[PDB]
RNA sequence: ACGGAAGGGCACCACCAGGAGUGGAGCCUGCGGCUUAAUUUGACUCAACACGGGGAAACUCACCAGGUCCAGACACAAUAAGGAUUGACAGAUUGAGAGCUCUUUCUUGAUUUUGUGGGUGGUGGUGCAUGGCCGUUCUUAGUUGGUGGAGUGAUUUGUCUGCUUAAUUGCGAUAACGAACGAGACCUUAACCUACUAAAUAGGGUUGCUGGCACUUGCCGGUUGACUCUUCUUAGAGGGACUAUCGGUUUCAAGCCGAUGGAAGUUUGAGGCAAUAACAGGUCUGUGAUGCCCUUAGACGUUCUGGGCCGCACGCGCGCUACACUGACGGAGCCAGCGAGUACAACCUUGGCCGAGAGGUCUGGGUAAUCUUGUGAAACUCCGUCGUGCUGGGGAUAGAGCAUUGUAAUUAUUGCUCUUCAACGAGGAAUUCCUAGUAAGCGCAAGUCAUCAGCUUGCGUUGAUUACGUCCCUGCCCUUUGUACACACC
């Protein structure tokens, strides 16, 4: 198990499916949710 | 909240229970009484049974 | 434990409009009955209350009953707001 | 509905056997013998004979208002069904369920075995 | 309390007169031993061993092999949003679309996470710390107290020479008189009632409408068309039995034995309830019945997934099917009683089609003297085929496929179809159960049950031989005797 490495003021785009929800994670050409699980592939 | 956390149990004995602590073994289905046959011979003569003969 | 807060007010909300809660013993339930939460939520909701004062419960039969003492009316309304001349089941509704 | 006379029978009897059981928990501080159920047209008397009568209906209904409810639950009905008295007993020297109570006091008090008895 | 000391009694858990057989064979299933990573634990003479309602495919499940989960209630205290911590597809990962995490930077907004207490959970330890309930001493005849007597006293007679009884059950004899509990009485069930009280959910008659038939009036019917009733049938409410009436036989007492009436004459048959006093008999593996010891998150609590409780040179215990001609293999004939059974589930399931079977399917009816159901079940009856040869008797081991219940049947679940066709020519010492609708053939139903009787508890068909007595054997009750025993001859 973990701590979750916590660490706030962090620190981008608003999501496509949802409305002004929740927004993106940035990696090197990978993208993926917070809410909705984990439901994207292309950048945006 | 975890996926796998039960198994098909709407048959056999371990999906059936009784009504009072939930034994196992040992289970009166006569009647959907459902009451084990050691705590059936302390609750007979509420219920309305009785050793005629 | 681990129950966002927003189920944990709604069984504060059930019990103080009748009064009464009779609670299942099984645990790993979709939900419970009557109110819209789990039955694991709803017994160690009611678990917690037990130690700092309140609430007269059995273990009888499968069924854990809870029914609240007069300091535990007192409690509820701080946390919902409820001033005075409320439902509970100290007194009646009309005629009952 | 529409169940088989056999089966309502003997399901009489169990709702009965929980009804019981439960009173000999709940008011075993107020005194407790039985219970006698009466299912007449719509509504349900349930007779509760006890020695403390009006410790077992509480302050002008409370402690029976709150068991009312609790039925209701339990066995699912509707308020106005349901309708719990409280009565006295006919002696307590025949009826011996009474001092077995009496006698479990002495004991978890701290009182003589035999000078009990 | 014992006695390898003596009188008098009693029991097919003893024995005589006999019947069926188990111990022999193959196989089903419990217990050992062996076996094993685990082959889960209880139980040890009658009173362990088809017992735990124990027929485990996963659940069950206390056990291994390898993993997940917080379900750390709460008292107070360390970061207390410059996050307490909750989740997380994608492929390395991982039995594995378990975020199990190690690769990841988005979520989530005080529910908590992190110390010390504090627990909760346990088919964890002890039946020799306990309670309830069951077992056994024993369903045997035995056990107590009130006045009066005998004893300084522990105590004792009453509770006994006899004769009966299934029985301290009763007659009779008397420092004994009356009394209670146990048994007997009581309660439940099976018989008898053409007399009451009754019913198209019970069956019969009058008759109609009608179907066919022998051709005279009459035979078989098909309808819940009509009218009416109570023999069977169910079940209220009563009677019937009291050893009755005689004959013998007894201090010619209490009873016992031979007839006659009677549906009934062993307490009229069988069970149900069951005294004081005990055992260190069984259960902590029915339990929010439980003392305290252990175990208290890297969990003996848990939760999912494969595997085992069924391994096989070998012993004993209940059991099933056979060792055939009183039989097996064919048709034909064809009769019971106890039960049981879904509507929020998937129950019993006729009638019609598909199929050599098992079983597929369309439909119902039934919440049940209404539909399954007349649960036309077996053994039996009667003509044919084989006939005394391990044979057509017997069915074990075997292989292939066709069905069904299941998430799953390979460690054949279960049934079916042809083939494979053995062991055993009435069983050695020993040994268990049994006096009449019983014994022993015979199947049926229920109990557990998603699917599995070679088991247990209940029912009705087929229905004997042989006592109708005794302490010789094996043990039980009293009296009289002896004791250096009193956790009492282990
Ligand atoms: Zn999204």
């Amino acid at each position: 198990k973990h701590k979750k490495v916590k660490l706030a003021v962090l620190n981008r785009k608003e999501c496509p499916n949802c409305g002004p929800g929740i927004f993106l994670a940035n990696h090197g050409d990978r993208f993926y949710c917070g809410k909705c699980h984990s439901t994207f592939a292309t950048q945006k | 909240e975890n996926v796998w956390y039960s198994h098909p149990r709407k048959f056999g004995k371990g999906s059936r229970q009784c009504r009072i602590s939930g034994s196992h073994s040992g289970l009166i289905r006569k009647y959907g009484l459902n009451i084990d046959r050691q705590s059936f011979r302390e609750k007979a003569n509420d219920i309305g049974f009785y050793k005629y003969r | 434990m681990l129950i966002p807060k927003e189920d944990r007010k709604k069984i504060y909300q059930h019990l103080f409009q009748e009064g009464v809660l009779v609670a299942k013993k099984d645990f790993n339930q979709p939900k419970h009955e009557e109110i819209d939460t789990k039955n694991l939520f709803v017994i160690k909701a009611l678990q917690s209350l037990t130690s700092k004062g309140f609430v007269k419960t059995q273990f009888s039969w499968q069924y854990y009953y809870y029914t609240l003492t007069e300091e535990g009316v007192v409690y509820l309304r701080e946390y919902l707001n409820l001033p005075e001349h409320i439902f509970p089941a100290t007194y009646l509704a009309g005629q009952s | 509905a529409i169940i088989s006379k056999k089966r309502k029978l003997v399901a009489d009897g169990v709702f009965y056997a929980e009804l019981n059981e439960f009173f000999t928990r709940e008011l075993a501080e107020e005194g407790y013998s039985g219970v006698e159920v009466r299912v007449t047209p719509t509504k349900t008397e349930i007779i509760i004979r006890a020695t403390k009568v009006q410790d077992v209906v509480g302050e002008n209904g409370r402690r029976i208002n709150e068991l009312t409810l609790l039925i209701e639950k339990r066995f699912k009905y509707k308020r106005g069904t349901i309708a719990l008295y409280a009565e006295r007993v006919h002696d307590r020297g025949l009826s011996a369920v009474a001092q077995a109570e009496s006698m479990k006091f002495k004991l978890l008090n701290g009182l003589a075995i035999r000078r009990a008895a």
